[PDB]
RNA sequence: GAUGGGGAAGCUCCGUUUCAAAGGCCUGAUUUUAUGCAGGCCACCAUCGAAAGGGAAUCCGGUUAAGAUUCCGGAACCUGG
RNA sequence: GCUUGUGACGGCCCGUGAAAAUCCACAGGAAGGAAUAGUUUUCAUGCCAGGUCGUACUGAUAACCGCAGCAGGUCUCCAAG
RNA sequence: UUGACAUUGUGAAGAGACGUUUCUUUACUUAUUCAAUGAAGCGGAGCUGGAAUUCAUUUUCCACGUUCUAGCAUUCAAGGUCCCAUUCGGGGCUGAUCCGGGUU
């Protein structure tokens, strides 16, 4: 048969990401002596819209502890934060929205965004529009803090992992019906070549495990073993269950 | 601009090109009032410092 | 004087552009610098076997300078000495009698590994200097046990390049005299005395003891405090 | 000791850099000036339309070396004919030669220096 | 897409600042000299890739069988010294 | 009125619509500077130089591609009553 | 994907195989593995000083430059103190505690 479509994604090519008009990479400041012991002020100079990313980026510039020069980091704006607002980042920083602190330096119930996975990795979790992680508790058995993550899983990371106080900006973007193919069009035009989508069942057999015809149907269970081989993985992969559920909450 | 005389490229005040009158006015007033209240910041915290 | 002012700086977090300090602790050295520095450290961790632990036992400055002052008294011929000694020997002994016996029997320090090793085996040596820092160390590991087996005084002396000077080279690995003039026969038995009390007669104890360990600074305190505060 | 380094950055130590002092030299005999004057300018162009550029323009029209530029033409025309030169104009002919358009200063007469050289 | 490298039997593959000791500017000393040197900050940086993207500055009149914002005439502007 | 340029505004986006060379300016105040003389060449005037390669013509129901002087194909500017 | 052997090293609890020694939860860091930084501020101890206990002692704790403001922060740093007889220029010690060179 033919190399199926999801295998072609791998070799980059036609499928890499559209980044020409992206600002910078969103990152916290490099964890330095300042943040590691005290704090350091910065002003947000503008909050700007990054292409391919609803939820805006705040450009907040600091001074350089070691040379006379201005050094600008790029944050993900956090709603409520404004132009001109001072930003204090460090251990001794104050519990204010916009600021950024170690996870151990914030009480239980603090909601923070753009938090780190390992300390100093400069940001990993809750970064998409409107997201936040919740601090549920601490554990001075090696500087650890237990957080609740957007997906719902609760995870324990080091208390020296920085978060930034508040939610990510960008409201309820997914609340507006997309309406036209054209709007979806422009959407993925600024991300990656993933749209539109051809149903595997609308293909011929060469192209897809579903491609066989004379009637459009998958013909075998559409639930695939995790151990299945690249080339076979199309459908609902290690699907624990399937069908409708209406299931309220997560895993607390 | 490299074919041109400096009066074309300036006004006569602090930040000739750079900033804009109202922007250098607020610039000064802002400077003054903080520098002042800096001393007041320190003195006050040398009154309460003598209290204990 | 009251026109110049005192304007102190705030050199703490959050203000005043930090002033140039000394970061020799932090410099990212060339890769060749870290490898020679860390091949020391690595070899310091890991229990090192006693027959490599034999070395590191060098020689005190005073007994070393004593052995060197004596060894200096037996320099091998220079380039120019042997130059004339041969236009003295050949342009005479090949013009008369004495099979090249127109020169006094020499007294030399004896150098070179293959040379020395056979001297230790034929029991001709009277004292032997072995550099603590020969690499590859297998070149010399067995020499303490060679000596101790044969009944030959040895000392592990600091400097493979200090022995080079005693034979007018760059390095000389080992040095060991065999003959010695009769006036010097005194200090010989004197040095060997102080020496064989530090090495050959300790050999049996040293062989029983490994080296290595040492957590390296930062971890050592972490264990120290773990038993200083928590005990 | 120690020595104080106020940078965590190690650089390559500036080292001498000697200077070449050979032992037998590359060439045996240097090459003579390739592209001199008799080489630069090669041949008058005397089309009936280049002649009108002499009788009426005070231009001297030479097929000049393809390897040669506007400076070197001006030089040669000066040195070979004892003339002074305003500007030299050049186009690469379509037959793969180079044609120089050389207008002389008012002190000189191209038409005279034309049948001086020996054509008209 | 070369380079310290790291893969590969190898044709080569990977990586492009990449885990690399990766430099070139101002200038004084010295007035044996136009220069070796003495102040020194600056610098995670080959190069290729647009005759429609960015970009220093020219116009009018006249002229040929065929060239012209390029020649003639006049009048300008830019750059580097 | 037509074409085109351009301004102050207004609608639109889960789309908010390049980069670099390059030019300037400010902040800074190192350093250099006069009174029998010295400062300045971002003011006017004056002097010299500006290399290499392309430059013709067709651009289409005959100069290109479709075996061709082929009813096909092949990007663009100007536009009178 | 699963097991084994090799890369593979040190300290222990036990339940076990007849003080060595191999077995499951586990401490070490030097192998190996991950990330950052123009390898900056790690680690140990101190100067200062506010409390304490002890029925007096050092037996330890605690603190030790930045938060009304969309300024400003750079020339080995001013000051202080030493030297060069010091014309003008320099330099050193503090300013800015010591100690390990484990960049973190």
């Amino acid at each position: 048969g033919r190399v199926i479509r999801n295998q072609r994604k791998g070799a980059g090519s036609i499928f890499t990401s559209h980044t020409r008009l992206r600002q910078g990479a969103a990152k916290l400041r490099t964890l330095d002596y300042a943040e590691r012991h005290g704090y350091i002020r910065g002003i947000v100079k503008q909050i700007v819209h990054d292409s391919g990313r609803g939820a805006p980026l705040a450009k907040v510039v600091f001074r350089d502890p070691y040379k006379y020069r201005l050094r600008e980091e790029i944050f993900i704006a956090n709603e409520g934060v404004h132009t001109g607002q001072f930003i204090y980042a460090g251990k001794k920083a104050s519990l204010n929205v916009g600021n950024v602190l170690p996870l151990g330096s914030v009480p239980e119930g603090t909601i923070v965004s753009n938090v780190e996975e390992k300390p100093g990795d400069r940001g990993a979790l809750a970064r998409a529009s409107g997201n936040y992680v919740i601090i549920i508790g601490h554990n001075p058995d090696e500087n650890k803090t237990r957080v609740r993550l957007p997906s719902g899983a609760k995870k324990v990371i080091s208390s020296d992992a920085r978060g930034v106080i508040g939610v990510i900006a960008g409201g309820g973007r997914v609340d507006k019906p997309l309406l036209k193919a054209g709007r979806a069009f422009h959407k993925y035009r600024l991300k990656r070549n993933s749209w539109p989508k051809t149903r595997g069942v609308a293909m011929n057999p060469v192209d897809h495990p579903h491609g066989g015809g004379n009637h459009q149907h998958i013909g075998k269970a559409s639930t695939i073993s995790r151990g299945a081989v690249s080339g076979q993985k199309a459908g609902l992969i290690a699907a624990r269950r399937t069908g409708l559920l209406r299931g309220s909450q997560k895993t607390q | 601009y490299a074919t041109v005389s400096k009066t074309h490229k300036t006004v006569s005040r602090a930040y000739g090109g750079s900033r804009c009158a109202n922007c250098v006015k607020e610039r000064i007033i802002r400077a003054f009032l903080i520098e002042e209240q800096k001393i007041v910041k320190k003195v006050v915290k040398e009154q309460t410092e003598a209290a204990k | 004087n009251p026109l110049t002012h005192s304007t102190p700086k705030n050199f703490g977090i959050g203000q005043a552009v930090q002033p140039k300090r000394n970061l020799s602790r932090y410099v990212k050295w060339p890769e060749y610098v870290r490898v020679q520095r860390q091949k020391k450290i690595l070899s310091i961790r890991l229990k090192v076997p006693p027959t490599i632990a034999q070395f590191q036992y060098t020689l005190d400055r005073n007994t070393a300078a004593e052995t060197f002052k004596l060894f200096n008294k037996y320099r091998p011929e220079t380039a120019a000495e042997k130059k004339e000694r041969l236009t003295k020997e050949a342009a005479a002994v090949a013009e008369a009698k004495s099979k090249q016996d127109a020169s006094p029997k020499p007294y030399a320090v004896k150098y070179g590994l293959n040379h020395v090793v056979a001297l230790i085996e034929n029991k001709k040596a009277k004292l032997v200097l072995i550099a603590n820092d020969v690499d590859p160390i297998e070149l010399v590991v067995f020499l303490p046990a060679l000596c101790k087996k044969m009944g030959v005084p040895y000392a592990i002396v600091k400097g493979k390049a200090r022995l080079g000077t005693l034979v007018n080279q760059k390095t000389s690995a080992v040095a060991a005299l065999t003959e010695v003039r009769a006036e010097d026969e005194a200090a010989l038995a004197k040095l060997v005395s102080t020496i064989d009390a530090n090495f050959a007669d300790k050999y049996d104890e040293v062989k029983k003891h490994w080296g290595g360990g040492i957590l390296g600074n930062k971890a050592q305190a972490k264990m120290d405090k773990r038993a200083k505060n928590s005990d | 000791a120690l020595k104080v380094r106020t940078s965590a950055t190690f650089r390559l130590p500036k080292t001498l850099k000697l200077a070449r002092a050979p032992k037998y030299a590359s060439k045996a005999v240097p090459h003579y000036n390739r592209l001199d004057s008799y080489k630069v300018i090669e041949q008058p162009i005397t089309s009936e339309t280049a002649m009108k550029k002499v009788e009426d323009g005070n231009i001297l029209v030479f097929q000049v070396s393809m390897k040669a530029n506007k400076y070197q033409i001006k030089k040669a025309v000066k040195e070979l004919y004892e003339v002074d030169v305003l500007k030299v104009n050049t186009l690469v002919r379509p037959n793969g030669t180079k044609k120089a358009y050389v207008r002389l200063t008012a002190d000189y007469d191209a038409l005279d220096i034309a049948n001086r050289i020996g054509y008209i």
